RNA sequence: GUCCCACCCAUACCCCGCCCUCAGGGUAGAAACGAUGCCCUGAGGAGUAGGCGGCCGUGGAGGUCAGUGACGAAGCCUAGG
RNA sequence: UUAACUGAACGUGGGCAUUCGAAUGUAUCGACACUAGUGGGCCAUUUUUGGUAAGCAGAACUGGCGAUGCGGGAUGAACCG
RNA sequence: CCGGGACCGAGGACCGCGCUCUGCAAGGAUGCUGGCGUAAUGGUCACCAGCGACCCGUCUUGAAACACGGACCAAGGAGUCA
């Protein structure tokens, strides 16, 4: 929810347009049921049947570098001790960092 | 770093020529559940021909400490590498807790063996019941009859950025 | 004075640098190579057959 | 609005769901493994030099 | 050093252990047609016609068919090219390929599946789709208690 | 950093004619609305084809234009976007229809003659604003003495750079057997 | 011309989803789990989970 | 030696302003426009060898500015703009 | 070509989709023309060959410096960012 | 859901999505007030101060080099034409 509100941004002709009005959305993803943010979330949250068309139309989140900094060494594993890898649910306390 | 120990059950991935596969449990002591699905899969894939795919976590659960406000003495079995070979040694902990006697295992294994933590396996830990069977001198003195001990020289807390002090400090408190 | 031999060492990406053109296939290759009586035959074979489907317009009605 | 509305009851039920099939399986005496993730959010961490 | 047709082939273009001697015939009694998709694999034992080691473990298309030969098309990289080749190899060092066997035989179960899902009034899903992730379901411990299982002490064996 | 393989990239194809002519200016403007402001695609062609350099725009003669009138297209008005030339060996100019940038005196005369019709591209705007009942017509690119010239190499059998033709100019080791080999 | 983040502007975020008010009024947030006296944990889970 | 917390800062990341480049659109029954202009939107910016584009400056020629000038041209100096 | 319309190759006519037959991306597809500089390289991981070895000599893959600034390694072409 | 602080105010009649709808915090700052109205702000130069800063051109894998040319200044000075 929170990527998608503050971070959205639809390619839209090749251009980066934020997520302002529900018109861009359903403009441009109507056609697979999806006519506003909610709608979006929801795909992309439950991988619907249309997810692939979602998630290209999200323009890739540009986020900035987290609030409390990162782990001391972050270029190894998460479970060595660093940042990199699959940290499964803890991508979220990341995601709020760094969003 | 700060653990927790975790009851780890695994198997192998169910097949045709054998339904109903293996449960395997370990106790793995680790910072968080990933690092804990990571240490069970290493030792698995150590004692059995199971790899993390070709395999599944049935379950992962916390155990807690039944009695974290009871003292108790700990004697942990372990196998660690040094430079020049593998040994096994066990050592004894007093603490309230399996967690921190781990925690403590750790930190005195770094501290004098120079024993990183890739390079410790926690055979065993055991919650001494009984006294007679502490058979180290440094928990022996610590379950010595009515013990008590003053604390000799002991520095005042006096705040970093107070630079000056206008009267010696003691240290007799 | 003595220089190096030989490398191979930029040549990778110097090939990649525009992709590596793998020339595009085409409906009716060349008949270049086959065998000539198989072409001798070809040829005829096509030949009648354009006449027949000349004469299916005009009046044969296959 | 109706749509957000049952989105939102649609996630909490989902949320209860999961709870109860992972107690009823503890109550009958075995392991509820749940299923799998099946989205991922992948962020890049490292610079492009290299 | 030496750059002659055959060099480095000592172990590519030899005949394995105990694979020496006669050659099987239904090699011979195999027929091909132009478009067909073969694999090159050279045969020692048969001198004529042996195309280049770099054609040995490639796959190409059959364009002519000869007396005891065919026309193979690979495609050979070449700097930042690729460049068209036509070998022509006896059928010897010449296999029908497989590599196309999982598409042939999908678009007739793709066919008759739509016949099927047409004349039912449902419709199926023609196109495979990767491994998805396993989803929720219940291990039962009655009668297969686990096994606690912990490291083991470290011992010489020698 | 942002790791692009292009940026930057400018677009290959013109934008504007690079002549300095008024009239073909004026042209540019008035098919610049057209295409902006109409939905056919012919008048986009136009609009494209009028920035497009000399050797883009081959001549197109009334030979070549008779070739594409027949089979139902007798009726319909010939664009030629380029010069627009006669034909001898045409002895029997068809009735037609054509608008082209520019004729030549023999080819405007006989077209005239034989009952036809000359527009300009204005004309033609005007007339047919959507380009309907109209056959687009272009000259042959490739017949040119220099594409002749173009790729030259072994087996590409194409035209050498001599300064004369004859037996002792490019004929000898490289291009028989009896005198090496032959390309 | 100026992006507006609808986790702070609540005018957006009414803009974007017409049931967040209906979510914030009806404390969709806090809604409690269902009653029933939760049973108790089996002694065969408990006697697992402290085997070792 | 190991573990933990807070903090410091790169031209990197995030938000905003501006410059340029590139790209995509609008603009005539013209109250119309250095249309080679204006308006809207998005992204991008290291660089030797080298390529291309646009501009500044100098001597001279044609046209033009009814151009400047002994009431001071050109040149030269200038901790004045 | 076969004993033969029986095959080979190329087709005419008719039909398919209630679904063009894995994923992801497409922040670029293809063709053509003319031409610059370069054709002494060096460094590093892994694999190495010669050599006792070398800041030695020679190779494979990839990444770098050359052509490159900036933060860090006090100091530095290549190390880390 | 409440505070405390910092940087910023691009655009310029209306138009649109909207809301808690006589209006609004909804497609980008306004309202009120004070001092001064001049070297006050601001620019330029000289100097001190903190931090930073090797001599250019060239050949070169690599130049600040214990590599070569260059004491200084004015004018001339090198891809032209057929
Ligand atoms: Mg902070
Ligand atoms: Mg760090
Ligand atoms: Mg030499
Ligand atoms: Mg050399
Ligand atoms: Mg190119
Ligand atoms: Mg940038
Ligand atoms: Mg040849
Ligand atoms: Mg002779
Ligand atoms: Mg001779
Ligand atoms: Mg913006
Ligand atoms: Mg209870
Ligand atoms: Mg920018
Ligand atoms: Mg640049
Ligand atoms: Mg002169
Ligand atoms: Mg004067
Ligand atoms: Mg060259
Ligand atoms: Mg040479
Ligand atoms: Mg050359
Ligand atoms: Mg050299
Ligand atoms: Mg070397
Ligand atoms: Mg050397
Ligand atoms: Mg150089
Ligand atoms: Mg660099
Ligand atoms: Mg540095
Ligand atoms: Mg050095
Ligand atoms: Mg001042
Ligand atoms: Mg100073
Ligand atoms: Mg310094
Ligand atoms: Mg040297
Ligand atoms: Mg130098
Ligand atoms: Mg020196
Ligand atoms: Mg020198
Ligand atoms: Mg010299
Ligand atoms: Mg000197
Ligand atoms: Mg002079
Ligand atoms: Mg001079």
């Amino acid at each position: 929810r929170e990527l998608i509100y503050k971070r959205g941004y639809g390619k839209v002709n090749g251009q980066r347009i934020p997520l302002t009005d529900n018109a861009i959305i359903e403009e441009n993803l109507g056609k697979y049921g999806i006519i506003c943010i909610e709608d979006l979330i929801h795909e992309i949250f439950t991988v619907g049947p249309n997810f692939k068309q979602a998630a290209n139309f999200l323009w890739p989140f540009k986020l900035s570098n987290p609030n409390g900094g990162f782990r001391p060494r972050k270029f190894k594993h998460f479970i060595e001790g660093g940042d990199l890898g699959n940290r499964e649910e803890h991508i979220n306390a990341l995601i709020r960092a760094m969003n | 770093g700060r653990l927790q120990e975790y009851q780890v059950i695994g198997r192998h991935l169910p097949t045709e020529a054998n339904p109903n596969p293996a449960l395997y449990r370990m106790r793995i002591f680790a910072p968080n559940e990933v690092v804990a699905k990571s240490r069970f899969w290493y030792f698995l894939r150590g004692l059995k021909k199971v790899k993390k795919a070709t395999g599944e976590i049935v379950s992962v659960n916390v155990i807690s400490e039944k009695h974290p406000l009871k003292v108790k003495n700990f004697g942990i079995w372990l196998r660690y590498d040094s430079r020049s070979g593998t040994h096994n040694m066990y050592k004894e902990y007093r603490e309230t807790s399996r967690v921190a006697a781990v925690e403590a295992m750790y930190a005195d294994m770094a501290a004098r063996h120079r024993a990183r933590f890739r390079s410790i396996h926690i055979l065993k830990v055991v919650e001494l019941e009984k006294t007679e069977d502490v058979k180290r001198p440094y928990i022996k003195q610590l379950v010595a009859k009515n013990l008590s001990f003053p604390l000799p020289h002991r520095v005042p807390k006096i705040s970093t950025k107070k630079i000056f002090s206008a009267k010696r400090p003691s240290t007799f408190s | 004075a003595k220089s190096k031999n030989s490398s191979q060492h930029n040549q990778s990406r110097k090939a990649h640098r525009n992709g590596i053109k793998k020339p595009k296939t085409q409906r009716y290759p060349s008949l270049k190579g086959t065998d000539p009586k198989f072409r001798r035959n070809h040829r005829h074979a096509l030949h009648g057959t354009a006449k027949a489907l000349k004469e299916f317009k005009e009046g044969k009605r296959e | 609005f109706k749509r957000a509305e049952k989105y939102v009851k649609e996630y909490r039920e989902q949320e209860r769901e999961k709870i109860r099939l992972a107690r009823i399986a503890k109550q009958q005496g075995s392991f509820h493994i749940p299923a799998e993730a099946k989205l991922v959010f992948v962020i890049r961490i490292k610079g492009i030099n290299k | 050093h030496a750059a002659g047709l055959r060099s480095g082939t000592r172990y590519a273009f030899s005949r394995g252990f105990r694979k020496h001697g006669q050659i099987p015939l239904s090699t011979y009694l195999r027929t091909y047609r132009v478009g067909d998709i073969v694999d090159i694999k050279v045969n020692g034992a048969v001198q004529k016609g042996m195309p280049h080691k770099f054609y040995h473990g490639k796959t190409g298309v059959v364009y002519n068919v000869t007396k005891s030969a065919v026309g193979v098309i690979v495609y050979k990289r070449v700097k930042h090219r690729y460049i068209e080749k036509r070998i022509n190899v006896r059928i010897e060092h010449v296999k029908p390929s497989r590599s196309r066997e999982d598409f042939l035989r999908r678009v007739k179960e793709n066919a008759e599946l739509k016949k099927k899902a047409k004349a039912e009034g449902v419709p199926v899903q023609l196109k495979r789709q990767p491994a998805m992730p396993r989803e929720a379901h219940t291990v039962s411990i009655a009668d297969n208690k686990p096994v606690t299982l912990a490291p083991v002490a470290y011992e010489t064996t020698i | 950093g942002i790791d692009l393989r292009w940026k930057h990239v400018r677009s290959s194809h013109r934008k504007a004619p690079k002549s300095d002519n008024v009239y073909l200016k004026l042209l540019v403007k008035l098919y610049r609305f057209l295409a902006r402001r109409t939905e056919a695609p012919f008048n986009k062609v136009v609009l494209r084809r009028l920035f497009m350099s000399r050797i883009n725009r081959p001549p197109v003669s009334l030979s070549r234009i008779a070739r594409n009138l027949k089979n139902g297209n007798e009726k319909k008005t010939v664009v030629v976007v380029a010069t627009v030339t006669d034909d001898n060996r045409l002895l029997q100019v068809p009735k037609m229809e054509v608008a082209a940038l520019r004729f030549t005196a023999k080819a405007r005369a006989r077209i005239e003659a034989a009952g036809g019709r000359t527009l300009t591209l204005d004309q033609l705007a005007l007339e047919k604003p959507t380009g309907a009942n109209t056959l687009l017509l272009r000259g042959p690119k490739n017949a040119r003495e220099a594409v002749k010239h173009f790729g030259f190499g072994p087996h590409k059998h194409k035209k050498p750079y001599v300064r004369s033709k004859g037996r002792k100019f490019e004929r000898a080791r490289g291009r028989r057997r009896s005198r090496g080999f032959k390309v | 011309v100026q992006k507006k983040n609808p986790l702070r502007n609540k005018q957006i975020m009414l803009r974007l989803n017409p049931y967040a008010s209906t979510f914030a009024k009806e404390k969709l947030g806090e809604v409690k789990a269902e009653e029933g006296k939760p049973p108790k944990v089996p002694a065969s889970f408990k006697e697992l989970l402290h085997e070792a």
